[PDB]
């Protein structure tokens, strides 16, 4: 509760950036990054759209990896192409599968939503997530009448209701069958306070694309782009803006977040308008997607993200009909190269009204390149001796394990070579072991092959002989499963022209017989096959036949990148592709130009379709003798110019030779393996690249901070785990059969201070689930924060997570630190069933699947190479539980997973004597709110004879460390009560109305071995049962109002308006504190005069009747037309009501008024909704001015002081604006009419290339400086594109020498504060420059002083420490050097300087004496060496802390 | 000359419980280098909700007497009762908005605070100190009349009646700096009892003299100039860093002289060089590394004379261990011109164990009086002394052993302390440790200064009177507790002999009067902060001495 | 409260 006080924004000195942040790495392995969009949250209800990178996300309208999208409900296409009937499942917005919610199923018949007649009668079906996290409910409205359409509602628990895909502008549907909807996009939202958001989408069109695009993809008008988002509800209504069917933006809006796709101008200095002069741009990597049964095209990229305000509406002049003016602008730059577009530069630009630009330094992003023409290396392969495709050899992986081995198979025994680690030289060196004889083989070697017939990850030996048909599966722990018979096999499985392909889209190998105009499809259903169809191909589609020509290659390949097996025909002239549409259907053929060979010398057996980089489409390799043509697929739209990779000396090809493409390196990218079998099998490997391309490598904010990201494959994290297991004689088993390309090292560098921090990651225990066919994550992640200051030991943090796979989860607890032999018993997961409103303990597969991503343990270490290096600083263990909320017969249950008790230790690298505690949840209600919580403090362990805490401490410290207050088992119970608002149009959960804390204390002979846990404290004679004495601590009871009645409600309304809050402060035992001085007869009259009231106990027991409470925090709210805004709030009934007041549209407080009549008016700058004029209680005006980014500049004040009018003169009287140059504003003299000025300069770390030097160098030397984006168009040097350009050059032109020694100051600002008012001739201007760190932190400040002696700064940034007389003297106060984690590691004494500019850190470390600070892994300060040479010291033990000053360490 | 054998293996340990509350703090005390350190354990006890109920210093833990403090809290953690062993018992009640309602101190004095009603913002109105019922304070708030807004008086306490009279506020600047205020004093025969509603019967308890003072301030709210209550104007100037660089005084009816003509500063804003209108230049030297004051060099640039030059030396921790003066002895001490070195040593707890220096020859034993001055005619010298101090484990100074050779005045003086309290008096009063707490109030204020002197205290624990034998001396304080009056009433010659001092902003009205007439009236004009090289101007309106100049 | 020498603090000619 806060009483509203209007104030003005002050101009701070911490130059913060755009807000980008790399996500901490966890069990998923990927590298993520967030970037906040500049959404002007005007009234309080704004969209939550942000830009998010994920290394693993495919292509998008925001580049590769990036995605700024709004939530939607779509059909599940991981189990194949949807059938669009009653036998289909849906994915929620969180990505989890929805199930029908049972009460029988929630099916009701409705014709009215929010009072509005819909025109038809709908079959509303309440859905529910099958892994409950948010507890929101989802209604599938579908019409019974033919003529309407279906939509969704989402009732989020914070009172919001969403409308997803009601109108066809927000539905991705089949362009032929308009009822076949595949994606219900979010259309509108209502908050609880009648605030509305409306989402406007645009369809794809044939704009700006050539005729080769329009021939292959004719009617591509299905893919939607979020065009603009309307919010700022001009009048309050709880109904949706398009239910009534009356033009949803004919209602007024005040804020518009416009996404621009190329329509408006994208230069720095043009100020793009609301309505656009032109049309959007058709990009270069126009990809396509076929997972829905039709083609999604995605032809556009998003150039700008704009923010608009209706400024004449917010001021009480217009009523929503004016043109919205620009207030905020992002500029997204891409490197388009017709394979992928990558977002390389994001910049926020503000535009001033005097046709100038306020710009921030751009966030620029660098990606791992795919240049296989230069980096192609040929290496001999003698590891694979006698490998041969003519005989019975194979590059495949048994045992799971993700990297291919070498299998030779005789008819009696099989010989294997598992991939392993070379111990010699490189951290990623892979070789193959001995030929090992396999101990068991499935004994039916005839009519069989190795394939995954059921798709559960482990390979099968599928024996389809004359009498039997079935398979043996290969477990990863070496064992072979016995014979499992296939439930149904087609008779045409033994047809000579049938083949196993993936047509239904479910990731399974279906059986297909391709005819020219009709295929026969047998669907794999994971236990055999199903009844065969005859899918007749539409139109003029005549399918190619595989094998029926020797001059063509007809195979199943993904030459479009969609993730489907399309039908490709490689002739000697062209490559024609028929897109797979699922269910046996095939689309119209697409010609991919660019491939051509000599028609005589073309043999299709040398044609190999393989994806080389990993962008998704398959590249085309044609093999000659002595060279190797490679055609790069350009997003499935054609092939590039070929490039040759000439064979090394001694390698030629023929019809006996073979080209294999495989990932035999663990580098994420496939390698080309050429085999020559005659007179000895000898082999060669082509490695095209080192790293996996198009992943985010480097980022930079151009303020002195950059991050470099390095990736490692999970195959390498398995080969290191497998090699270390066989060193201790254990047998390692891998449960991740596929490579996951994980983030491994993310080095951070502050370019100002030179400090680096290298966080290296290490993964183990990857888990892939075979049943749901999903990656479950890793079960063991390491971090190693090692600092590189320009010593301190690295901080290793082991941390285990639950995978959900029970073979991986039962192996985790054998890797923990045991160490102390007195710790309590570790936790196991708690599977629990929910019936009759309580958790009763216990589809065991779904219960374990809910445990994914739960924390299990974490141990923190400090690697200093000491005798305590192996002992952890702290140990935290957790216990997850899973509650089954509704049962699932053939569908999944609804499960709710949470951590039910967490126990933490504090060893401080002392094995005995830790400080342990625990926090247990006992009860939760229907929606997961806690009903009974217990906090456990554990006593100190008994005094051992051997002591730790070594001899440097005083001898009596160990015995004097034991108080009698460390040896009490303290339990703090905590009961809670909640309000859950449930209705057909109502879902508001988690409203508090009561909490109460009690205390239990026992001696140390009551804490048992194996500890306390949930199964102890919930028992019948437990330590918190209602038979034991408890001590009261406090209680709190929230009271709610309906908005207009003085009596509080028993059950709150949807708006959840808090009337007051009631906190107990005095009990009848505590009234004996007034004994000598207050008569007991008069105390209840004194207490009720001080505002106390007597209320009953909250969850009352026998023997307690009243407490003296403090009922406070009052608020009076408005009506529904005033958006339920507070209009008058007081602190308690003792003081007076403070009446607030709002503007015409109830978004900002103008003129709050006190209880005495004291008034504080405020005017607002409607570009940012920022108060820029404050009239205080004595009618003195305080006027500030903002720049285009919203930051404050010049402020004045005036008023009446001694009966006369005084102060600074107004802007209309003496008009002044400070210069945009910081050094020019230093030279400002004379009476300024303002109290402050502010000249910001965050661009300063980018060195300024001059236009007078840019036209000196030559013209094609100019465009390489621009097309590489090294200079900006306001003449600034980008640090990331310069550093990448200073690698390939390596010979020093004058452009090279000019770029490598250019420099700038840290991002600073200048504040000019004046002493006296203007028209007073004695006014002098105090000057202050404040430098920032580039991480948002504050480096130093330069305060201007009078003329006198000062050290001089050199012309490069050094410090000369001989004093000299100076007319421009500056005092450097509060100079600080940080590490990368924010801890202060230097504190400088102040010193006088002859300049305001920043002195370099290498020169401030030599001279300019400071105190260096040393830290530990926790973050506390171990010692500090002072500037003179003495040092203080601190030691942190779990039960006592030891401090030593400069006198204790002097001896 | 610092010996670090005092501080070896003596750290400070804060022992924690299982809630990470500081339940013991541990100190190690070594007074002299050869012996062993002594562990001192201070005990802090906490209840189950986690508030510090009782605390015990290491000396009373050895006595097996009770704790120093016994606190009783409410459910929010605020103290409702505080039975201190030195300050007695305090019963405190606050309302819902955490404003004080009822305070009972250890002398049994109930203090009230009544506020505005529930229709008003709830500002403070009156304070009642019931002992038998006195409305001792009365606050008059202002409104938002356009006459009030012209002087920025809206929402301020314009008239504030307190324990010494009235403090009326007249004008505020646009920053909030008071530009004009006035104050009258209560007459000698009246105490503050501001009962009632009309204020016309409160002016008949106040003096006739209304002392108004005026200021002028810049836009940054720093005080530029100040007129005193008599008309003497101080005027300050500020440099470009916001620091103070000059000072000018113009007495009433006179021209403008210079008091400070230059004042420069260091990089950390410490004073560096200052030249007065005296002409004397003082210069401060600092440590480069630690920025500690290592020199005060007062130089007169007319005789090339260094009047004093104090060079300080320190411990590593910042304890002054050596002051030497590189100046010569002044004109008052004939036949000697070397100032001795002051050396100091400390314990492990950094408390002063020994101290050397210079003292006069005819000083005798130290007491409450100050010795007679050394005139430039009586050719007296100074001698060397050394004092050694002794403490108990509560940190009370128990013994000063002044040993001055070459004069044979070797005396010790003991402070006799209690067993349960830190209340300790001089050994002249009582030699018994059990009759020390009979010499104090219930609130712990001392009631007898010397054997023939008694002290009287206010309801709010301020010194009301130092009763000597024949001549008392009483004081008056405002609502903050700052002294506004000091009236020394000497005994009967043929009538009373009364000396009155009025403390005003930048002005002391020291006056001396007999029965019917004022025999001396002195207006001391002060310039600056005391302890920060203050300048005083003694202006005589009546009863000037013959030999001094005005 | 016991603070250090007077040189550490900023100048102050007029307060209450």
């Amino acid at each position: 509760f806060s009483v509203t006080e209007l104030s003005l924004p002050k101009g701070g000195g911490a130059i913060t950036g755009m807000g980008e942040a790399l996500t901490p790495a966890g069990p998923d392995g990927m590298a993520a990054l967030s970037l906040p969009l500049p959404i002007s949250a005007g009234r309080g209800y704004a969209p939550s759209l942000t830009l998010n990178y994920n290394s693993g996300t495919g292509n998008s309208p925001f580049g590769l990896g990036w995605d700024c999208g709004v939530m939607a409900i779509r059909r599940r296409t991981s189990t194949g192409v949807p059938n669009y009937d009653e036998t289909d499942t849906f994915l929620g917005p969180e990505g989890e599968v929805l199930v029908v919610a049972l009460n029988q199923a929630d099916i009701r018949s409705e014709s009215s939503l929010q009072g509005i007649n819909l025109g038809a009668t709908f079959t509303v079906t309440c859905y529910r997530s099958r892994l409950e996290s948010h507890f929101n409910r989802l209604e599938y409205w579908q019409p019974q009448t033919t003529g309407a359409t279906d939509f969704w509602l989402i009732y989020s628990p914070d009172g919001q209701v969403h409308l997803l895909g009601k109108n066809p502008q927000a539905r991705i549907s089949n362009p032929l069958n308009v009822n076949q909807t595949a994606q219900w996009l979010l259309e509108a939202s209502i908050s609880s306070h009648s605030e509305q958001i409306y989402y406007q989408y645009r369809a794809e069109d044939e704009a700006g694309c050539e005729t080769d695009e329009l021939a292959a993809h004719p009617s591509a008008t299905v893919q939607r782009y979020l065009q603009t988002v309307h919010y700022g509800n001009l009048t309050a209504s709880d109904v949706f803006p398009t239910l009534n069917g009356d033009d949803p933006l004919k209602s007024g809006w005040m804020f518009c977040l416009v996404f621009d796709y190329g329509e408006r101008k994208n230069s720095l200095s043009e100020m793009p308008l609301f309505k656009a002069t032109g049309n959007w741009l058709c990009r270069k990597d126009r990809f396509s997607r076929y997972e829905y049964g039709f083609e999604l095209r995605t032809r556009r990229l998003c150039r700008q993200i704009l923010m608009f305000h209706r400024l004449q509406t917010l001021s009480g002049q217009a009523k929503g009909d004016d043109e919205p003016a620009l207030v905020s602008r992002l500029i997204l730059d891409y490197d388009e190269n017709a394979m992928v577009s990558t977002l390389v530069s994001v910049r926020r630009v503000g535009h001033e009204d005097n046709n100038t630009v306020t710009a921030l330094p751009p966030l620029e992003l660098a990606y791992q390149p795919f240049e296989p023409e230069q980096t192609a290396l040929w290496q001999s392969m003698d590891v694979l001796a006698n490998f041969n495709t003519i005989q019975r050899w194979q590059l495949l992986d048994l045992k799971g394990e993700g990297v291919p081995g070498i299998l030779y198979q005789d008819r009696n025994g099989w010989w294997y070579r598992s991939a392993q680690r070379q111990a010699g030289e490189e951290m990623n060196a892979v070789t193959w072991g001995k030929m090992q004889l396999l101990p068991i083989t499935p004994a039916v070697q005839d009519n069989a092959s190795l394939m995954d017939i059921n798709g559960d990850g482990q390979l099968d030996w599928v024996i389809t002989g004359p009498g039997l048909r079935g398979y043996h599966s290969q477990h990863p722990d070496g064992s072979w499963t016995r014979f499992t018979p296939l439930h149904a096999l087609p008779i045409e499985y033994s047809h000579p022209r049938a083949q196993l392909a993936d047509l239904m889209g479910a990731g399974l190998s279906d059986l297909v017989l391709i005819g020219p105009k009709s295929v026969r499809l047998y669907v794999n259903n994971r236990d055999g096959f199903t009844e065969g169809r005859d899918v007749v191909q539409s139109g003029d589609i005549t399918l190619p036949l595989p094998g029926a020509d020797a001059r063509k290659l007809v195979a199943f390949s993904d030459v479009l990148g969609s993730g489907q097996a399309h039908l490709v025909e490689v002739s000697a002239t062209q490559v024609t592709c028929w897109p797979n549409l699922g269910h046996g259907r095939f689309g119209q053929p697409i010609v991919l130009p660019g491939f051509s060979q000599s028609a005589a010398s073309f043999n299709p057996d040398r044609v190999h379709l393989a994806d080389l980089d990993g962008s998704g489409p398959a590249d085309l390799i044609y093999v000659h003798a002595d060279r190797l043509d490679i055609f790069s697929n350009e997003s499935g739209n054609g092939f590039a110019k070929p490039f040759t990779l000439s064979f090394p000396d001694g390698l030629r090809f023929d019809d006996t030779c073979q080209l294999q493409v495989a990932d035999v390196q663990g580098l994420g990218v496939v390698s080309l393996i050429l085999s020559v079998p005659h007179m000895a099998p000898h082999h060669w490997r082509c490695d095209l690249t080192n790293a996996k391309p198009w992943l985010l490598s480097e980022t930079n904010n151009n303020m002195g901070a950059n991050h470099t990201l390095h990736y490692r494959s999970s195959v390498q994290f398995w080969l290191d785990e497998k090699a270390a297991a066989l060193a201790t004689g254990q047998t390692p088993v891998c449960y991740l059969p596929f490579p996951v390309h994980t983030l491994w090292q993310t080095e951070t560098e502050d370019e100002i201070s030179g400090n680096k921090l290298v966080t290296t990651l290490r993964y183990a225990h990857g888990a892939w689930d075979g049943r749901e066919r999903e990656f479950r994550g890793f079960g063991y992640v390491e971090q190693t924060d090692s600092h590189q200051l320009a010593r301190t030991p690295p901080a290793l943090t082991k941390s285990w997570y639950a995978t959900g796979l029970p073979a991986v989860d039962n192996a985790l607890s054998a890797g923990y630190w045991r160490g102390d032999k007195q710790a309590f018993a570790g936790f196991t997961p708690r599977f629990t069933l929910w019936k009759e409103g309580k958790d009763v303990p216990l589809n065991l597969y779904w219960l374990n699947r809910a445990l994914k991503g739960q924390p299990l343990r974490s141990e923190l270490y400090g690697l200093d190479g000491s005798a305590q290096q192996q002992i952890p600083y702290t140990v935290t263990e957790s216990r997850p539980q899973v509650r089954q909320l509704q049962d699932g017969a053939t569908v999944s249950p609804v499960l709710w997973a949470s951590v039910v008790e967490s126990r933490s230790y504090h060893y401080e690298r002392i094995i005995s004597d830790p400080q342990c505690n625990q926090d247990i949840t006992l009860s939760s209600d229907l929606f997961g709110q806690p009903l009974k919580q217990v906090s456990v403090q554990y006593p100190r362990r008994n005094k051992p004879t051997t002591n730790p805490y070594p001899d440097t401490l005083p001898d009596t410290l160990f015995a004097s460390s034991y108080d009698d207050q460390q040896q009490l088992l303290r339990l703090t119970c905590r009961q809670s009560s909640w309000h859950h608002l449930i209705g057909n149009e109502l879902r508001v959960l988690g409203l508090p109305d009561g909490t109460r804390s009690d205390a239990f204390t026992y001696d140390a002979k009551q804490v048992p071995v194996d500890g306390l846990n949930l199964e102890t404290l919930c028992a019948e004679n437990s330590l918190i049962a209602d038979d034991k004495p408890r001590e009261y601590l406090n209680q709190q009871r929230t009271f709610y109002t309906d908005g207009k009645n003085q009596t509080p409600l028993k059950t709150p309304t949807r708006q959840a308006l808090i009337a007051f809050t009631e906190t107990a402060v005095l009990t009848e035992s505590l009234l004996s504190a007034f004994d000598g001085g207050i008569t007991p007869d008069e105390l209840p009259g004194i207490l009720t005069q001080a505002g106390y009231q007597q209320e009953p106990y909250l969850f009352p027991r026998t023997g307690e009747n009243k407490v003296w409470v403090a009922r406070q925090g009052y608020t009076d709210y408005g009506t529904e037309a005033q958006f339920w805004r507070p209009v008058a709030q007081r602190n308690s009934l003792l003081t007076g009501k403070m009446t607030l007041k709002w503007d015409t549209h109830y978004c900002v407080i103008t003129q709050t008024q006190d209880a005495a009549g004291l008034t504080v008016s405020a005017n607002y700058d409607w570009r940012f909704l920022t108060p820029t004029q404050l009239t205080d209680i004595n009618d003195n005006v305080h006027l500030i001015t903002l720049d285009a980014l919203g930051r404050p500049v010049t402020q004045r004040f005036w008023g009446i002081e001694s009966g006369v009018a005084t102060g600074y003169s107004s802007s209309e009287e003496k008009p002044f604006s400070p210069p945009n140059d910081i050094d020019t504003a230093i030279n400002l003299t004379g009476p300024l009419p303002v109290a402050q000025c502010l000249v910001y300069a965050p661009d300063s770390w980018m060195p300024l290339f001059s236009q007078e030097t840019f036209n000196t160098l030559t013209q094609e030397e100019q465009e390489t400086l621009r097309d590489s984006r090294i200079i900006t168009e306001d003449w600034r040097i980008c640090a990331l594109t310069r550093r990448r350009w200073l690698q390939s050059q390596k010979i020093s032109t004058p452009l090279v020498k000019l770029l490598t020694n250019s420099i700038g100051l840290p991002p600073h600002n200048l504040t000019l504060t004046t002493d006296r008012y203007d028209r007073d001739s004695e006014q002098q201007i105090r000057q202050q420059v404040a430098f920032s760190d580039g991480f948002g932190r504050l480096l130093q400040a330069s305060v201007r002083h009078e003329a006198g002696e000062a050290w001089q700064r050199n012309q490069d940034g050094s410090l000369v420490t001989k004093v000299e007389n100076t007319k421009t003297r500056w005092a450097v106060t509060g100079r600080t050097e940080y590490d990368n984690k924010g801890q202060t590691i230097r504190t400088y004494q102040p010193y006088f300087l002859n300049d305001w500019r920043y002195v370099s850190d290498d020169s401030a470390r030599k001279e300019a004496y400071a105190d260096t600070h040393i830290y530990d892994p926790i973050g506390r300060e171990i010692r500090v060496i002072t500037a003179k040479g003495w040092l203080r010291q601190s030691q942190y033990f779990p039960w006592f802390t030891v401090s030593e000053d400069e006198n204790d360490t002097a001896a | 000359s610092y010996n670090s054998a005092i501080d070896q293996k003596t750290p400070s340990i804060k022992v924690l419980d299982n809630r990470k509350l500081n339940v013991r703090t541990l100190e190690y005390l070594r007074t002299q280098a050869d012996e062993n350190s002594d562990e001192l354990i201070t005990f802090y006890e906490f209840n189950i909700p986690g508030f510090q109920v009782k605390s015990t210093d290491p000396r009373k833990n050895k006595n097996q007497s009770g704790p120093n403090f016994i606190r009783v809290f409410n459910l929010a953690g605020q103290v409702l009762r505080e039975e201190s062993v030195d300050a007695g018992r305090t019963i405190t009640l606050n309302d819902i908005e955490s404003r004080p309602v009822l305070i009972i101190n250890a002398t049994g004095v109930r203090q009230n605070h009544r506020y505005e009603d529930n229709t008003l913002p709830g500002r403070l109105l009156a304070i009642t100190e019931q002992v038998g019922e006195k409305t001792t304070e009365r606050l008059i708030w202002a409104g938002n009349t356009p006459q009030e807004k012209d002087y920025n008086l809206a929402g301020q306490c314009v008239r504030h009646y307190d324990t010494a009279g009235l403090t009326q506020l007249n004008s505020l600047s646009l920053a909030g700096v008071v530009l004009s205020q006035s104050q009258q004093l209560l007459v000698d025969d009246k105490n503050a009892d501001w009962t009632g509603e009309d204020q016309s019967l409160w002016q008949q308890k106040l003096s006739s003299d209304v002392y108004t003072t005026q200021n002028k301030a810049d836009a940054t709210g720093a005080l530029l100039t100040q007129t005193d209550a008599k008309g003497n104007i101080q005027r300050l100037a500020y440099d470009v860093a916001g620091q103070l660089k000059g000072c000018w005084l113009t007495l009433k009816g006179q021209a403008e002289q210079v008091i400070i003509k230059s004042l420069t500063y260091s990089a950390a804003g410490q004073k560096l060089r200052e030249e007065h209108g005296n002409g004397v230049i003082t210069e401060y030297s600092y440590e480069p590394e630690t920025q500690r004051l290592i020199g005060i060099a007062t130089r007169r640039p007319s005789d090339a004379k260094v009047l004093q030059d104090l060079r300080y030396q320190y411990d590593p921790v910042g304890n002054v261990i050596n002051i030497r003066n590189d100046a010569e002895a002044t004109r008052f001490w004939r036949n000697q011109k070397v100032v001795p070195e002051n050396s100091y040593t400390y314990d492990s707890l950094y408390q002063l164990i020994s101290a050397t220096g210079r003292e006069m020859a005819n000083i005798g034993q130290q007491n409450n009086q100050l010795p007679s001055p050394a005139l430039p005619s009586d050719n007296n010298t100074y001698t060397n002394y050394t004092r050694s101090y002794s403490y108990d484990h509560s940190g009370n100074l128990t013994q000063i052993r002044h040993s001055s050779p070459a004069t044979q005045n070797n005396y010790t003086v003991a402070i006799t302390l209690s067993n349960r309290s830190n209340r300790g008096v001089l050994s002249t009063l009582t030699t018994d440790p059990n009759q020390v707490d009979t010499l104090f109030d219930a609130g712990g204020h001392q009631t007898s200064l010397l054997p023939g002197q008694t002290l009287i205290w206010t309801p709010r624990g301020e010194l009301k009177q130092v009763n000597n034998g024949p001549g008392n001396e009483w004081y008056r304080y405002d609502s903050n507790g700052m002294r506004q009056l000091k009236v020394s009433e000497q005994p009967t010659q043929n009538t009373t002999q009364q000396q009155r001092v009025i403390y005003l902003p930048g002005l002391e009205l020291r006056t001396t009067q007999s029965n019917a007439t004022t025999t001396e009236e002195l207006h001391v004009i002060t310039l600056g902060e005391a302890g920060r090289a203050q300048v005083r101007v003694l202006h005589w309106e009546s009863g000037k001495p013959e030999d001094v100049n005005n | 409260a016991p603070e250090k020498g007077k040189y550490t603090k900023e100048v102050n000619f007029f307060d209450e």
